[PDB]
RNA sequence: GUGAAGAGGGAAACAACCCAGACCGCCAGCUAAGGUCCCAAAGUCAUGGUUAAGUGGGAAACGAUGUGGGAAGGCCCAGACAGCCGAGUCGGCCUGCGCGGAAGAU
RNA sequence: GAUGUCGGCUCAUCACAUCCUGGGGCUGAAGUAGGUCCCAAGGGUAUGGCUGUUCGCCAUUUAAAGUGGUACGCGAGCUGG
RNA sequence: GCUGAAAGCAUCUAAGCACGAAACUUGCCCCGAGAUGAGUUCUCCCUGACCCUUUAAGGGUCCUGAAGGAACGUUGAAGAC
């Protein structure tokens, strides 16, 4: 015998809806990057997407422990000399308040083309209403 | 001010307090004696 | 704690209302509003308030001490009042006031004006006195010190603006 | 690969698959790792009867 | 507030009673006819389009032709967009004139540069020129060094080099208004403003 | 003792350090050093403590009512220490973990 | 079985132990001018006589004429003292 | 700096409230949906019949050829092409 392969062709898939009030940021990011990748399936094959859609809400409600909100600083540069530049927590929060969980959970995803197919069944608001009512999304408490 | 590794009390109306992580001499008597640690 | 075991009195003529953390107290002259912190219980028996720390915090009475001090002041704030004493030292300083506003001569090339907030008032007996009169301790202390920095006392004369029973050093040259 | 698959489908039963192996292990059951990932891929049924097995043992 | 679209004339001097030449450039500003009114709740954002000008009718497309025809307007040269702020309103339409500028002093002026083709360090960016005696040998207007070394071992982005020079967008901010002739469809600025003869340009009041 | 004349696993990448000496095949099992939140295989295991500095994840003489543990002293319901009545207060010794001293060139 | 090297010219880029401009504490700080320490890298920071000279002395200016790293930056970009 | 306990006093800080620089984020000018996360608004054009099989986002024959674009010519205060 020969060990089970899934095929892309026939893979089932769901909908999923979650909330982010006042929950930590990197023990969110662990549960949704595992259900991304879909290491809670028998099913599971390194080579296939074999994930589910997952939506967030209420993105700009996340929650930090000991002094971060005012500490912890992203960086990046403009590929100009000189272009290093910076933003800070509560900035970051005030100005884009999805890209935390974006980068988040980007930072814990393989790297290379099968990631970057799976980071595209995620969708992250910064509200409480989505325009998904046709899909069926399921509650998922995290 | 007087910056330096060393602050100390340097007469009888010196006190020593901490602030936002820094330790300060600070005097009612004689403005000389204002120190900071750093 | 030894500040903090001390209830505080509630005088006839005045009220108060507690929910949760918020707590209102009305008087012969004005309200007040305030939140506690979360981690004192104050209980109303029955003429006085009293002050304690609940269970799961590491600074109770330190918050209770503060707590029973803030309470304190509100009381006594809301029958009494509170005043400040300002006095001008200097040739050709002078004060004035219009409706909520004050107007400073302070030897400067352009004029002064100050605007008060809501609940405080003032009045000049003299041309070089300012008198202020209000319910609220921070409030009051706050717009002394705001006018008090248009010009602070100098140690070689003396001049500026200075609080009525201050001790201001000098020096010879 | 085997040893992925296999903690998936105890994780859906309601043990981790460090407890299964040592519950099999106290209950003497002799199967290896390849045919265990099997049984969960293609009969589920046989894959709740083996977890009991080793919550028994367990116990 | 909103601008209008005119047609650069030349250059002429004006005398005053006291003996001051003053430089002038003559606008030709005709009639903005409003094409379209854009609100927040279909676009977004709130502004207007306008046309001005004409068009010969065996050059118009049909798409063109049934833009203009829904609003009610002949056929100019071109489109415009203006942003609206709070408390000003229009109607489709409407025709808005050069008394627009009445009371205005000061204006900013927005065109296109003449063009220069294919130019040099020296005059591109004002770079200086070596020695042409001395015992130098075929480097007289080249630029000479652009980098150090092995650290970094390349060159940055953003060094100045040759290439294209001119015809580009540019505008001059704050000229004086000399005049406003409304019979004659004129306006007069003091100074000069980007382009050659017969070109497009937006006037707009000052910002600053 | 190893490399030279030696492959495999660990220390991010790293001849000479730690574990261990490759005759050939297997889609079987047990362990060594090192590890069990995601990249990435395996405990978001159980009981009792310490740290608030992202210390953990660079560096001294020296300075300071940071905060845990311990063995002894002085004064005090005869009214002590603080300020202008009522329960404690003062300064040394040993010890665990932290804080300042701490400035560089894509 | 080859990694061209001192000064000069043309063109630059970074650090901060800051020369000018900005904000402060102490003074044996009356005012005007000064001394010392803390924060701050946005912009700007000379022409000539002598010498192959980097430096340096001298004459006359300027708010000021900063100290260092980049194969003691830069010869498949120039010169050859 | 204001109010304020731990520590009955005192204390700008532990809980709360206010000022403060050419440095940071904007305000001024220019590019910008290959932003593969490829966005929005207004207007214009196309309204026929048959066959085959391995029956499907399948192959072919006849009739029809719109909106618009490109090519050629006279050229430009646009340009190495």
């Amino acid at each position: 015998m020969k060990t089970f392969t899934a095929k892309p062709e026939t893979v089932k898939r769901d909908w999923y809806v979650v909330d982010a009030t006042g929950k930590t940021l990197g023990r969110l990011a662990t549960e949704l990057a595992r259900r991304l990748r879909g290491k809670h399936k028998a099913e599971y094959t390194p080579h296939v997407d074999t994930g589910d859609y997952i939506i967030v809400l209420n993105a700009d409600k996340v929650a930090v422990t000991g002094n971060k909100r005012t500490d912890k600083v992203y960086y990046h540069h403009t590929g100009h000399i000189g272009g290093i530049k910076q933003a800070t927590f509560e900035e970051m929060i005030a100005r884009r308040p999805e890209r935390v969980i974006e980068i988040a959970v980007k930072g814990m995803l393989p790297k290379g083309p099968l990631g970057r197919a799976m980071f595209r069944k995620l969708k992250v608001y910064a509200g409480n209403e989505h325009n998904h009512a046709a899909q069926q999304p399921q509650v998922l408490d995290i | 001010m007087k910056v330096r590794a060393s602050v100390k009390k340097l007469c009888r109306n010196c006190k020593i307090v901490k602030r936002d992580g820094v330790i300060r001499v600070i005097c009612s008597a004689e403005p000389k004696h204002k120190q900071r640690q750093g | 704690s030894r500040v903090a075991k001390a209830p505080v009195v509630v005088p006839a003529g005045v009220d108060v209302k507690i929910n949760g953390q918020v707590i209102t107290i009305k008087g012969k002259n004005g309200e007040l509003t305030r939140t506690l912190n979360d981690a004192v219980e104050v209980k109303h028996a029955d003429n006085t308030l009293t002050f304690g720390p609940r269970d799961g915090y590491a600074d109770g009475w330190a918050q209770a001490g503060t707590a029973r001090a803030l309470l304190n002041s509100m009381v006594i704030g809301v029958t009494e009042g509170f005043t400040k004493k300002l006095q001008l030292v200097g040739v050709g300083y002078r004060a004035a006031v219009k409706g909520n506003v004050i107007n400073l001569s302070l030897g400067f090339s352009h004029p002064v004006d100050h605007q008060l907030p809501a609940g405080i008032t003032a009045e000049c007996p003299t041309q070089t006195e300012i008198v202020l009169k209000g319910a609220d301790k921070q409030v009051i202390g706050q717009v002394a010190a705001d006018l008090r920095a248009y010009r602070r006392p100098e140690p070689y004369k003396g001049k500026g603006v200075r609080y009525a029973d201050e001790v201001v050093r000098t020096k010879e040259a | 690969l085997w040893i992925a698959r296999i903690n998936a489908a105890a994780r859906q039963n309601g043990i981790s698959y460090s407890k299964f192996i040592n519950g099999l292990k106290k209950a003497s059951v002799e199967i290896d790792r390849k045919i265990l990932a099997d049984i969960a891929v293609f009969d589920k049924v046989a894959f709740t009867a083996l977890v009991e097995k080793a919550k028994a043992a367990l116990a | 507030m909103i601008g209008l679209v005119g047609k650069k004339v030349g250059m002429t001097r004006i005398f005053t009673e006291d003996g001051v030449s003053i430089p002038v450039t003559v606008i030709e500003v005709e009639a903005n006819r409003v094409t379209q009114v854009k609100d927040l709740a279909n676009d977004g954002y709130r502004a207007i389009q306008v046309t001005t000008g004409a068009k010969k009718a065996n050059r118009v497309t049909k798409p063109e032709a049934g833009h203009f025809a829904k609003a009610g307007v002949e056929a100019g040269r071109g489109l415009w967009e203006f942003r609206l702020a709070e408390g000003e309103e229009f109607t489709v339409g409407q025709s808005i004139s050069v008394e627009l500028f009445a009371d205005v002093k000061k204006v900013d002026v927005t065109g296109t540069s003449k063009g220069k083709g294919f130019a040099g360090t020296v005059k591109r960016w004002n770079f200086r020129t070596q020695d042409a005696t001395h015992g130098n040998s075929l480097s007289h207007r080249v630029p000479g060094s652009i980098g150090q070394n092995q650290t970094p071992g390349k060159v940055f982005k953003g060094k100045k080099m040759a290439g294209q020079m001119g015809n580009e967008r540019v505008t001059v901010q704050s000229l004086d208004v000399v005049r406003v002739d409304a019979e004659r469809n004129l306006l007069l600025v003091k100074g000069a403003v980007p382009g050659a003869t017969g070109s497009d340009l937006i006037v707009k009041p000052a910002v600053k």
